């Protein structure tokens, strides 16, 4: 637990002092944008100094106050500036303006895994094991800090130019030591304890992991239907039909990950994360090399190239004084 | 018993 205690200490220290106003909008120059949302815009910018390319989000204070989404926008920045993991997108610069927010994070070139997965159709089980192993370490790091992710999906997994994972979206993130109740996520990745309106803890991410692995190896999510209300019935039913080409080790790992019983699910038992790390499916996985990122990636994207993607008066300023 | 393309498109996140 040497790395575990070092991470928690440096996290809780950074958590109490959340840095801000550490750069200037004018310093970066505007480059072609990457995407937009209901609350703001996601862009790629270049710093005049050696910083150069950077991915930055510009959020409007009107948007987060209008739909009461302000609860998740304050958690997002604070969690980002305090974590330090290879598979998490590094937050570099953070500052506020009279009308906009600024989270300068690393630009990831390879694009969303959802794109590559849909192109290829399916990932080979070795290809899936490489991506899944990074998430397991990413969850163990976030669960030792009492954080839950609550939005695991291929559309939120970015591939860097070295073929590795960079988890991007932290909106629905929050640290809980017990349970929470907020309905957030994607219907095809919601855990049963979320749909039933019962309380849910850190075990929802280990459910989402089983869905993510299923979608990588099969090419489609395990629960799907015309109407979202049918998806909820399928999720709580506990009946999953595995594809033929699935291995015996993979089908066994998914039944434990996609367990409706919250206390018979891997990552929630007494052993914890090593329940999954020491599974017959992850036998070929060297976890120390994955963390240190010294493993040949099974796929490196084609490669700043954006080739893989497709009033001035202060308003509500005191509402974001912490930011 | 189909694999409809609407179930295979990009998926957004909701909040309530
Ligand atoms: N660091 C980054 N590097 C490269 N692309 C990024 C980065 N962060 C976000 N994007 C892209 O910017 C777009 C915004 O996605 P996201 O970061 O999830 O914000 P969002 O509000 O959830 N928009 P959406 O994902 O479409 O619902 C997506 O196309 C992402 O792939
Ligand atoms: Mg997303
Ligand atoms: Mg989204």
């Amino acid at each position: 637990k040497e790395f575990l205690a070092k991470a928690k200490e440096d996290f809780l220290k950074k958590w109490e002092t959340p840095s801000q106003n550490t750069a200037q909008l004018d310093q970066f120059d505007r480059i072609k944008t990457l995407g937009t949302g209901s609350f703001g815009r996601v862009m790629l910018v270049k710093h005049k100094e050696s910083g150069n390319h950077y991915a930055m989000k510009i959020l409007d204070k009107q948007k987060v106050v209008k739909l009461k989404q302000i609860e998740h926008t304050l958690n997002e920045k604070r969690i980002l500036q305090a974590v330090n993991f290879p598979f998490l997108v590094k937050l570099e610069f953070s500052f506020k303006d009279n009308s906009n927010l600024y989270m300068v994070m690393e630009y990831v070139a390879g694009g969303e895994m959802f794109s590559h997965l849909r192109r290829i159709g399916r990932f080979s089980e070795p290809h899936a094991r490489f991506y899944a192993a990074q998430i397991v370490l990413t969850f163990e790091y976030l669960h030792s800090l009492d954080l839950i992710y609550r939005d695991l999906k291929p559309e939120n997994l970015l591939i860097d130019q070295q073929g590795y994972i960079q988890v991007t979206d932290f909106g629905f993130a929050k640290r809980v030591k017990g349970r929470t109740w907020t309905l957030c996520g994607t219907p095809e990745y919601l855990a049963p304890e979320i749909i039933l309106s019962k309380g849910y803890n850190k075990a929802v991410d280990w459910w989402a992991l089983g869905v993510l692995i299923y979608e990588m190896a099969a090419g489609y999510p395990p629960f799907f239907a015309d109407q979202p209300i049918q998806i909820y019935e399928k999720i709580v039913s506990g009946k999953v039909r595995f594809p033929s080409h699935f291995s015996s080790d993979l089908k066994d790992l998914l039944r434990n990950l996609l367990q409706v019983d919250l206390t018979k699910r891997f990552g929630n038992l007494k052993n914890g994360v090593n329940d999954i790390k020491n599974h017959k499916w992850f036998a070929t996985t060297d976890w120390i090399a994955i963390y240190q990122r010294k493993v040949e990636a099974p796929f490196i994207p084609k490669f700043g190239d954006t080739s893989n993607f497709d009033s001035i008066n202060e308003k509500c300023g005191k509402e974001f004084t912490e930011f | 018993g189909f694999l409809r393309s609407a179930s295979l498109g990009r998926r957004a996140s909701f909040h309530l």
